[PDB]
RNA sequence: GAGUACGGUAGAGGGUGGUGGAAUUUCCUGUGUAGCGGUGAAAUGCGUAGAUAUAGGAAGGAACACCAGUGGCGAAGGCGACCACCUGGACUGAUACUGACACUGAGGUGCGAAAGCGUGGGGAGCAAACAGGAUUAGAUACCCUGGUAGUCCACGCCGUAAACGAUGUCGACUAGCCGUUGGGAUCGAUCUUAGUGGCGCAGCUAACGCGAUAAGUCGACCGCCUGGGGAGUACGGCCGCAAGGUUAAAACUCAAAUGAAUUGACGGGGGCCCGCACAAGCGGUGGAGCAUGUGGUUUAAUUCGAAGCAACGCGAAGA
């Protein structure tokens, strides 16, 4: 907007986990408006993670979220005659939105049972990064230092 | 196959509105090996960028520190970018920087310059 | 256009100590002019329009 | 008024020879390798037969960065390396001298950018024509790679240009302010001259604008104009080797053509600002089945109307 007045609403209603990156997951993953349907689907993905992982399932979380940010992303400009793109560091906050997006659309297309187990396949393969969505993180990574030449 | 060594050779810069030519000679001006910003891998719109020019002169540096080559005498020579972008780029291979000198020629009255472009 | 190194400062400093000398020589300008041939009256149409600016701030500074 | 004699300044004023450095290109040789060049992106082209970069050498041609300036000189066109020789004019200071010896000028006489023409030379860069590669619906162009005449010199011809200040030459008067070139005089300041610029009062002008470098106030002489096309064309004459130049009509046709300024609109002109306009996101249409409207076809009728956004689940909130 040119105006620029558009403030942001913050969203804090962590059932019982009492984090914040919990509940932004659960927007994400929140589809047309079935806030409980996502309550349970991802808290059964969780139960699977704790059971399957020894530790405490939230630094997993973190953990694997760390494995899918991308540290730089690169943006089409055009010059006036010539279709270019650009690599630029990733706003701060826009990582957290990038590395939640990426790993609930990958979840998305495993095509098992359900998408519970789904999620905790790829929180468990992004915790060290042998899933999809760290594919394409570092497919978008490489793709930096492949325009590097502009840059500024 | 065979070897030789030599100390305190000069490196040149041929940096053109296209491109940029680096190369490496002894004090008697006799190459040893040389980079181009086309060769690696950059073809036209990439290939005026100083980073290519950094690139090619770090290339052309670590080819040259084979021979040893303990100093470097510089030359630079045309108005494109990376002019000073090797300039940087070379003290990357661990290089002593003796003297940097810029050789662009400029005629004095000369032969007369192509026409003007109409774009 | 050409610049000696002495007594270990920086490799910065030295650099823009070419830079400064580079264009105090103006190097750049006279290898654009000499990219194209310039026909007399573009010559004269250009310091004609150069010394009308030229005059113009210098009656304007008052 | 005009001119002569005597000292001193400034200047790319003209002509003839000689000499400089840089840079390009070509050729020869040395190490060294696989790319160079070019573009909006490419390609043609050049490449281990060793390029570009780089080092050394050789020949040849042309233009004279920095000084450089609203700067200077010349009747105009025009004239920038340095040196010598030949030569024209202007500016400046005092005295003497000639004593109207002046101004303009139909005819005529010359000088006159560039391109072009003839004879003989030369030829590096550039570059009409031309060849190829692109772009495009086409591209006999713009762009890229090459490239001949020409551009250079000597002699001769050609007589043309937005050859412009779109403002003929000569002379005398009319408020002022700020620069600048190159000379004097007075005590950095002032005064005065010949140029060269920017504003501006009266005055002039259709307006723009000019305004001591008038387009103001007046004199002397000359050149030219009489609606737009046809047409600066035809015919004749005179020039030119040719290209062509100069002088210069008519029939016919139209009711306009034109200058300056004003309001709006527009622009692949410029500057600020806004809007789910983009951008950042979410969910769709376009694919399938069905409902509903419309176009078209058929029919006895498929009853009328609505037609870019601003018609098409619209008049119709019920065939
Ligand atoms: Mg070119
Ligand atoms: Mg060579
Ligand atoms: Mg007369
Ligand atoms: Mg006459
Ligand atoms: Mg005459
Ligand atoms: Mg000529
Ligand atoms: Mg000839
Ligand atoms: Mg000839
Ligand atoms: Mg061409
Ligand atoms: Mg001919
Ligand atoms: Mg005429
Ligand atoms: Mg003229
Ligand atoms: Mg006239
Ligand atoms: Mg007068
Ligand atoms: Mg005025
Ligand atoms: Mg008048
Ligand atoms: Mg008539
Ligand atoms: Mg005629
Ligand atoms: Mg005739
Ligand atoms: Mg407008
Ligand atoms: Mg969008
Ligand atoms: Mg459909
Ligand atoms: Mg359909
Ligand atoms: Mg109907
Ligand atoms: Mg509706």
């Amino acid at each position: 907007p040119r105006r620029r007045v558009a403030a942001k609403r913050e969203v804090l209603a962590d059932p019982k986990y009492g984090s914040q990156i919990l509940a932004k997951f659960m927007n994400h993953v929140m589809e047309s408006g079935k806030k409980a349907v996502a309550e349970r689907i991802v808290y059964g993905a969780l139960d699977k993670v704790k059971e399957r992982g020894k530790a405490d399932p939230l630094e997993t979380f973190e953990k694997a979220l760390d494995a899918i940010a991308p540290l730089v992303e690169v943006k089409s400009r055009r010059v006036g005659g010539a279709t270019y793109q650009v690599p630029v560091e990733v706003r701060p906050s826009r990582r957290n939105a990038l590395a939640m997006r990426w790993l609930v659309d990958f979840a998305r297309k495993r095509g098992e049972k359900s998408m519970a187990l789904r999620l905790a396949g790829e929180l468990l393969d992004a915790a060290e990064g042998k899933g999809a969505a760290v594919k394409k993180r570092e497919d978008v990574h490489r793709m930096a230092e492949a325009n590097k030449a502009f840059s500024h | 196959k065979v070897k030789k060594t030599v100390v305190d050779g000069i490196a040149h810069i041929h940096a053109s509105f296209n491109n940029t030519i680096v190369t490496i000679t002894d004090r008697q001006g006799n190459a040893l090996s040389w980079a181009t910003s086309g060769g690696s891998g950059f073809r036209g719109s990439r290939k005026s960028t100083p980073f290519a020019a950094q690139v090619a002169a770090e290339r052309a540096g670590q080819a040259a520190l084979e021979y040893g080559l303990k100093n470097l005498d510089v030359n630079v020579k045309g108005p494109g970018p990376g002019r000073e972008s090797a300039v940087r780029a070379l003290n990357a291979c661990g290089y002593k920087i003796a003297s940097i000198t810029d050789v662009t020629p400029i005629p004095h009255n000369g032969c007369r310059p192509p026409k003007k472009r109409r774009v | 256009p050409a610049v000696k190194v002495k007594e270990n400062e920086p490799f910065d400093v030295a650099l823009r100590r070419f830079k400064r000398s580079c264009e105090k020589a103006g190097v750049l300008a006279e290898v654009r002019s000499r990219e194209f041939y310039e026909k007399p009256t573009a010559e004269r149409k250009r310091k004609a329009a150069a010394a009308v600016k030229r005059h113009a701030k210098k009656v304007q500074r008052e």
